[PDB]
């Protein structure tokens, strides 16, 4: 009942920036492999034990935020079902900790070997420690997203990275087919380590708040094309089948000539002597009319985009002419120029951005093909293997790669352009790569409501490092964390991307910023005067007025406010040093106004909007959702109704919903070894409860789930299906395989509603309302579900000392959509005999007010630690590796809430 | 009835005989996994004379089996726990316990 | 004293908008042209928050204001009351140099400890 605390330490986690995952036709290899060399370890830096684990993680979950979390804080590796984490001793998933037999088990000792491996094509993740086997392999995990290494550490520790090549030496031999992880650096970026997602990090100046990090996908990797088969070629393309395979039969051969490859006659291309200018007839037929099919494949591409061709002016037929230069001379059968000639032509950017996506679709399709062939990407180049440095999609591909393929296509739609005929660019069609998660992509900053001010003049600056989407400002103390600064009253910010006022909508004022550049904002609570300045000038809006906002009401007060876009640095300086304000002296110091820390101490302290989904009572003033709690009748248990005011009329919101209940079950310590009245010595001693869930009518089964949650489930889907439950199954066994322990670990515990509905042709709306019952037993972990008075054959068996919250997602479809009934079945005792201690022997239904329904809030506010870890990421050498080295103790005093798991 | 399984060896040829006191540093947590008493927040060894049975006896007989230096984790059933009295206001009862003792010297 | 004439002289107020009217000053592109340069009904005709002598002073007067000491605050609203009392700058600079002694307090107020040391950081500042 009572709140615990506890002293605890800062817990981090680095990774390198290496992705890998799995997909449909995807261009990524399907087993990895990397190690950790283990350097320096304190057992007991201070009095908490030191932590370090090493695993491997996902790129949409694991989101490790400094300071409190789930269970006892100091979450890295293995606190959620995002990540799987070895420490020596114990397998972590989930936060739960199993133990594993190794030879010569222990914590993780200086120089110790510790070798992870990764199978994508079936979900394993097996670890060595110092080359022996260890005995237990996590299994049937959820492949979406990207697996990446990871390291959690607490202070005090200093570890090294082995990736192979030179990042790494192994100290032994990988199991066959496991490529060093060295090799899945994509082109584009270096080998570097990184902290997972962080809103801070330290600048020359002062602190940088950095925003949301753009994060790569496995979609990323399929090359996905335009087919080119079912188009019918046309006449106008086949008049010009010719003239554009001509031109591109020696265009890459034109380069080379009158150098060190300068052909010869006793032999042809690929022999270091390539040339051959003479003319494709020369050349072998199957290439040559290959390379006329590949012009009328490049035209088949112009086509599937949206080109078209007109004829207007001169044939350049007539004002073109072959020059046969000094240069490009040849003895073999004359000389001229390799490709056709062509003179003086130019190209507009329609024809610039078309001819790129053009060598977008050739190369999607060239490493489509060398997928279908097996191939896959490697940095390293490995023929025999079967591996390229280039099969990543042209987006992903490097500028060398990108300019030397665009060149000769550019080449090409010249030579087009020149005989006239139009390149017609399509319509355009505007699309957003990721539209699902809108939460993740801003972060609001604040100051602490204990600094709100209500009157004199306050300014603060903001320099922008970055020119994207941020903006800054000032707030009421009641902002909302999960709204856009300026769409509602709550914000006065000015959106300086394109030079915007915002406050309850949108309208221009000054200039956008550029980069280095500071917003220095005012406020004048005497005055009720809003104004911002940029680099020392006072900006202007789009009228004589010099001040942004005007008339505004003291009300609460107003809080200093930021918030920055996906992949933004922003530094934020309140004045707490006067001497390190830059601009205060142009402008600010001689209007009487001052700094907003003018004296203070410690840093102001600063809370953040964490976008990590969590469970919060239903609102008593919500205009959508209301939950009434209805008395239970003599014959009817007491329910919990749910249903939308807002049903069915103009500006409803209808959503992914998630609901659990307030307080939690927790499964008995240990398990038991190997009419309608209920019998008196039956009841009093049963570990069964049930409890009824009454969807309405009208209300589709197709979107409901019934079951339990975990406490740390976080999972806020708007497409939400039972495939996208986290679920991971740990396998455990002796020395030699012999498979002894299977269990299976879930966040979620739920089925489909719509398994129990008839599979009626019409007529969705049930007349009869489906009533799915629950029941669970604490002596054994054992979990069912009833239809309408039958079992059924889905069944759920979990671990004890297990906390379940009864939960129930829906997605409206009625006015009256869900009712939680606290009902009981025969010799079966209730939820408030299952959850209330002192009401274990009381059979009849109660619901106590501390009961009630909860709603998945996706964003919530968050404090920002006055203090972080300092880590010192860097190569020690190309034997040695990457290492990794923590020396400052830092210890947090951590508030942990009983029922909900979480401090 | 104890379970001990090591966390990390020490030395394994000294073990505690009677007649020298025993120097520790614990960290005893509930089952249900909140820790309950620890030595490392007072900053102080936890010196007790074994062969007295001045404390519990879980304690007292898995301390035996561990050598010096060694981090070893206990688990006490509450018969040899406080058991069905247990501690008043400190733990609750018929309770099993979990230790990470650690002998870091005898004497 | 191009700005106290103008106060003090109410014609030249009456005929400022005058010539305003008469040629047509639209007194709007004068104060955003540069904003403009940079690529960024009611007062249409005239208003005096419009008027180029008194934007032009208060443009110039953080230069102005910059000249000013810290401690000098506690004689700028005594002089501004002597002002008021319809004292001539005369009568203000002797009015000075009775009350010296009360200048502000860098010790007594903390605002001033903070501003001093920022003044006096200027290079161009002299302690004599």
């Amino acid at each position: 009942l009572l709140l615990q605390t506890n002293l605890i330490n800062y817990v981090t986690s680095i990774r390198p920036n290496i992705f890998v995952g799995r997909a449909e036709g995807s261009t990524q290899y399907g087993k990895w492999y990397f190690e950790v060399m283990v350097d320096e370890v304190v057992p007991f830096l201070t009095a908490q034990a030191t932590h370090l684990r090493v695993g491997w993680a996902l790129t949409e979950g694991y989101s490790p935020y400094p300071g409190g979390g789930e269970g006892w804080g100091g979450n890295g590796v293995g606190d959620d079902l995002y990540s799987y984490g070895f420490d020596g001793l114990h397998l972590w998933t989930g936060h739960v900790a199993r133990p594993v037999t190794s030879p010569g088990q222990h914590l993780l000792a200086p120089e110790d070997v510790v070798s992870c491996c990764l199978d994508l094509s079936v979900p394993s993740i097996s670890f060595r420690i110092n080359g022996c086997p260890v005995q237990g392999v996590f299994e049937a995990f959820n492949l979406d997203g990207l697996f990446f290494p990871v390291v959690s550490f607490s202070a005090g520790v200093k570890v090294r990275f082995l990736l192979g090549g030179r990042h790494g030496e192994f100290k032994f031999l990988p199991p066959p087919g496991y490529a060093p992880c060295h090799e899945a650096v994509l082109p584009r970026e270096r080998l570097r380590l990184e902290p997972i997602k962080e809103y801070r990090r330290e600048g020359p100046r002062g602190p940088h708040l950095v925003g949301p990090s753009r994060c790569l996908s496995h979609t990323d990797f399929v090359p996905c094309p335009v087919d080119t088969v079912q188009i019918v070629l046309p006449p106008h393309l086949e008049r010009i089948r010719e003239k554009l395979a001509e031109n591109i039969h020696e265009l890459w051969a034109l380069t080379r000539i009158e150098q060190g490859w300068t052909y010869g006659p006793v032999r042809d291309d690929n022999k270091r002597l390539h040339p051959c200018l003479v003319n494709f007839h020369s050349l072998p037929e199957p290439e040559r009319n290959y390379n006329l099919q590949m012009s009328g494949e490049t035209l088949k591409t112009l086509l599937a985009l949206g080109c078209h061709v007109g004829m207007a002016d001169e044939k350049a037929e007539d004002n073109l002419k072959k020059t046969k230069l000094p240069k490009t001379y040849m003895m073999s059968n004359g000389y001229k120029p390799a490709p056709l000639d062509l003179s003086h032509v130019r190209l507009t950017p329609a024809q610039t951005t078309l001819v790129d996506r053009l060598a977008e679709n050739g190369h999607n399709v060239w490493a489509r093909d060398r997928v279908a062939q097996g191939w896959s990407y490697s940095a390293v180049q490995d023929i025999p293997a079967r591996r390229n440095p280039r099969l990543v999609p042209y987006r992903l591909l490097d500028e060398a790669t990108k300019r030397s393929n665009r060149d000769s296509l550019c080449q090409a739609v010249r030579t087009l352009l020149g005989y006239g005929y139009n390149i017609e660019p399509p319509d355009q069609e505007p699309s957003q790569v990721e539209n699902q998660s809108r939460w993740d992509r801003v972060r609001i900053f604040r100051a602490e409501k204990s600094y709100t001010v209500q009157s004199g003049r306050w300014y603060f600056e903001f320099e922008a490092v970055t020119t994207g989407e941020m903006r800054v400002g000032w707030a009421r103390p009641e902002l909302r964390p999960d709204v856009e600064l300026g769409a509602d009253e709550l914000a006065y910010v000015f959106n300086g991307h394109r030079g915007q006022r915002w406050h309850l909508g949108s309208e221009p004022f000054g200039r956008p910023w550029q980069s280095g550049d500071v917003v220095g904002c005012m406020i004048d609570l005497t005055e009720n005067t809003i104004i911002f300045t940029l680099n020392g000038e006072v900006l202007m809006s789009d009228s004589g007025s010099e001040t942004a906002f005007r008339e505004i009401e003291i009300g609460d007060g107003f809080l200093p406010v930021c918030s920055l876009g996906p992949g933004q640095v922003g530094h934020l300086n309140l004045g707490q040093d006067v001497s390190s304000l830059r601009f205060f002296a142009i402008c600010g110091l001689q209007e009487g106004f001052e700094p907003f820390a003018i004296n203070m101490q410690r840093p102001v302290t600063t809370w953040f909007s964490k976008s990590l989904p969590q469970f919060e009572p239903v609102p008593p003033e919500h205009p959508h959702y209301e939950v009434a709690r209805m008395d239970g009748t003599v014959d009817t248990p007491p329910c919990l109704r749910l249903a939308h005011r807002t049903w069915g009329s103009q500006n409803s919101l209808v959503e992914m919903l998630f609901l659990r209940l307030s307080l939690p079950v927790q499964f008995h310590q240990h398990f038991r070894c190997t009419d309608n009245r209920d019998d008196p010595e039956i009841i009093l001693n049963t570990t069964t409860y049930y409890y009824s869930v009454r969807v309405f009518a009208g209300q589709e089964p197709s979107c409901v789930w019934v079951g339990w949650v975990t406490p740390d489930y976080h999972q806020h889907d708007m497409n939400f299906d039972l495939s996208k439950v986290r679920a991971v199954t740990v396998t455990m066994g002796d020395e030699q395989g012999n498979v002894h322990s299977s269990l299976k670990c879930s966040n979620c515990y739920m089925v489909w509603g719509g398994d129990f509905v008839s599979p009626g042709q019409q007529g969705r709306i049930s007349h009869t309302d489906l009533v799915i019952g629950c029941l669970v037993d604490l002596a054994t972990g054992l979990m069912t579900f009833t239809a309408n008075g039958k079992e059924s054959n889905t069944f759920f068996q979990v671990e004890p000392n297990t906390k379940l919250f009864p939960a129930v997602f829906v997605l409206p479809t009625h006015q009256n959509v869900i009712q939680f009934e606290l009902g009981k079945q025969k010799n079966i005792m209730p939820l408030s005999a299952a959850m209330f201690l002192s009401e274990r022997k009381n059979p009849a239904p109660q619901c106590p007010p501390r009961l009630e329904v909860q709603m998945l809030m996706p964003v919530s506010w968050s404090r920002m630690p006055n203090h972080f870890l300092q880590v010192e990421t860097r190569r020690a050498g190309e034997r040695l590796g990457w290492a990794v080295q923590c020396q400052d103790p830092l210890t947090m005093m951590a508030l942990h809430i009983p029922e909900e798991n979480r401090c | 009835g104890v379970e001990i399984e090591t966390i990390s060896p020490g030395d394994g040829r000294t073990f505690p005989k009677k007649g020298q006191t025993c120097v520790v540093h614990y960290t005893g947590m509930l089952q249900n996994g909140k820790k309950f008493d620890s030595s490392r927040d007072r900053n102080k060894p936890f010196k007790f004379r074994i062969g007295k049975q001045e404390v519990i006896k879980g304690f007292e007989e898995g301390a035996a089996q561990m050598s010096l230096g060694q981090r070893a984790k206990l688990t006490c059933t509450p018969d040899v726990a406080y058991g069905a009295t247990g501690h008043p206001g400190v733990i609750p009862p018929n309770a099993t316990l979990i230790f990470d003792v650690e002998l870091l010297n005898l004497e | 004293e191009i700005f106290i004439y103008w106060s003090k002289s109410h014609n030249f107020k009456r005929e400022e908008q005058n010539f305003v009217v008469q040629n047509e000053i639209n007194n709007m592109s004068f104060l955003t042209a540069d904003s403009k340069s940079k690529m960024a009904r009611r007062g249409d005709r005239y208003s005096v928050q419009t008027s180029l002598i008194v934007a032009t002073l208060k443009k110039m007067l953080p230069i102005g204001l910059n000249m000013c000491a810290p401690t000098d605050q506690d004689l700028i609203m005594l002089a501004k009351t002597r002002y008021a009392l319809k004292d001539t700058d005369e009568e203000v600079r002797e009015f000075l140099q009775n009350n010296l002694h009360l200048q502000g307090k860098v010790e007594g107020s903390p605002s001033l400890r903070w501003q001093m040391a920022l003044y006096r950081g200027l290079p161009g500042r002299e302690e004599d």
